[PDB]
C-alpha cells in the first residue's frame, strides 16, 4: 500500500524554497531566480521501506495574504522551514513561521523540520550551533542543505515525512 | 490631459501586434514617479521599456512588466539611480486600468510597474500610483487572458514600441 503526505515549504524571501523543491523534483539547479507565486509537485518516493505520493506546495517568501496562507497550514500536514545560512534576517524570521503554523492548526507539536540552506557559500552568517539550538528549542529536526550540490535535499524532505509518520503514532 | 503627459505601448504576443495601450500619466500629483515612467517610455537617458516582457499576468489581478535589466522578472533600474524612494500614496488602486510601481518593500521604485485589471485596495499605501490607462483597456483585457495563476504567460507578451504622444 502506500500513503500521501501533504508538505508545505515556507520561508523567507530567496532562500531557496523553490530551489530545493526543484532539486527533489526535477534533479537540477539553476543560478537563476524565478520568484514564486506558488507552485504544487508530486512525487512518489519509498522512505523506510515505505512508499508515499509527496504532494508539495511551494511558497512564496512574503507573508501578506494571511487568508490564504493560512489556508496553506490548514491543509498542510508538515512543514520545511528554510533560511539561507549567509542571511541572519531569514533566521530570525523562522520564529513568526512557526508561530503561524501552530496557531492555525491550534497544536504546539505540528510536524516541522528546520533547513538551513546554501551551505555550499563561503558567506556564512548563522552558524551550525545556532541553528541547532534553536531546533532543539522546539523539538524539531535540523538538516543543512545545499539546492546548488544537493546535499542534504532529500534528507530535508524525507526526515519531514518521517516527523509526521512520528506525529500520527501519538 | 492640459497638464499630465500621455505615453503609450505597443503590444505584442510571440512578436505579432496586439494592439496599442495608451496611459495618462498623474504628474500633477505624482511627478517623480509620473516622470521616471515618462522617461523610460520615450528612452530619452538611453535605456527604457521597449523591448521588456510583461513577465507575470495574473488574471483578476493584474499584469507586471519593465525589467529590462535582467529580462527575468528580478531586475529593473529607474532614470534616478537603481531605485527610488516611494513618493507619496495620495492615489488608491480603485479599480481596472491603475498603473502603479512594483516594488521589493519600502522605497525600492525601480521600472517594474503593474496594471490593474480590477480594484486591488490591499496594495493601497504600499505600492505608488501614479497613471491610469487612457485608451485601449480592451488590449489590456487581451493581455490577462494570456495569464495564469502564478503569473506564467502562455506566450511572450512585450512592449514592442513605446513613446509619448503629443
Ligand atoms: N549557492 C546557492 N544558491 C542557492 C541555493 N538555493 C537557492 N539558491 C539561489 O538563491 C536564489 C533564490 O532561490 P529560490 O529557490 O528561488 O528562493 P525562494 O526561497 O524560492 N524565493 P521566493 O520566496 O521568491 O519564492 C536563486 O538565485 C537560487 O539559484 C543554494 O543552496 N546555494
Ligand atoms: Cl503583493
Ligand atoms: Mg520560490
Amino acid at each position: 500500500s502506500m500513503t500521501e503526505y501533504k508538505l508545505v515549504v515556507v520561508g523567507a524571501c530567496g532562500v531557496g524554497k523553490s530551489a530545493l523543491t526543484i532539486q527533489l523534483i526535477q534533479n537540477h539547479f539553476v543560478d537563476e531566480y524565478d520568484p514564486t507565486i506558488e507552485d504544487s509537485y508530486r512525487k512518489q518516493v519509498v522512505i523506510d521501506g515505505e512508499t508515499c505520493l509527496l504532494d508539495i506546495l511551494d511558497t512564496a517568501g512574503q507573508e501578506e495574504y494571511s487568508a490564504m496562507r493560512d489556508q496553506y497550514m490548514r491543509t498542510g500536514e508538515g512543514f520545511l522551514c528554510v533560511f539561507a545560512i549567509n542571511n541572519t534576517k531569514s533566521f530570525e524570521d523562522i520564529h513568526h513561521y512557526r508561530e503561524q503554523i501552530k496557531r492555525v492548526k491550534d497544536s504546539e507539536d505540528v510536524p516541522m523540520v528546520l533547513v538551513g540552506n546554501k551551505c555550499d557559500l563561503p558567506s556564512r552568517t548563522v552558524d551550525t550551533k545556532q541553528a541547532q539550538d534553536l531546533a532543539r528549542s522546539y523539538g524539531i529536526p535540523f538538516i543543512e542543505t545545499s539546492a546548488k550540490t544537493r546535499q542534504g535535499v532529500d534528507d530535508a524532505f524525507y526526515t519531514l515525512v518521517r516527523e509526521i509518520r512520528k506525529h500520527k503514532e501519538k | 490631459s492640459m497638464v499630465n503627459p500621455t505615453v503609450f505601448f505597443d503590444i505584442a504576443v510571440d512578436g505579432e501586434p496586439l494592439g496599442r495601450v495608451s496611459f495618462e500619466l498623474f504628474a500633477d500629483k505624482v511627478p517623480k514617479t509620473a516622470e521616471n515612467f515618462r522617461a523610460l517610455s520615450t528612452g530619452e537617458k538611453g535605456f527604457g521599456y521597449k523591448g521588456s516582457c510583461f513577465h507575470r499576468i495574473i488574471p483578476g489581478f493584474m499584469c507586471q512588466g519593465g525589467d529590462f535589466t535582467r529580462h527575468n522578472g528580478t531586475g529593473g533600474k529607474s532614470i534616478y539611480g537603481e531605485k527610488f524612494e516611494d513618493e507619496n500614496f495620495i492615489l488608491k488602486h480603485t479599480g481596472p486600468g491603475i498603473l502603479s510601481m512594483a516594488n521589493a518593500g519600502p522605497n525600492t521604485n525601480g521600472s517594474q510597474f503593474f496594471i490593474c485589471t480590477a480594484k486591488t485596495e490591499w496594495l493601497d499605501g504600499k505600492h505608488v500610483v501614479f497613471g491610469k490607462v487612457k485608451e485601449g483597456m480592451n488590449i489590456v483585457e487581451a493581455m490577462e487572458r494570456f495569464g495564469s495563476r502564478n503569473g506564467k504567460t502562455s506566450k511572450k507578451i512585450t512592449i514592442a514600441d513605446c513613446g509619448q504622444l503629443e
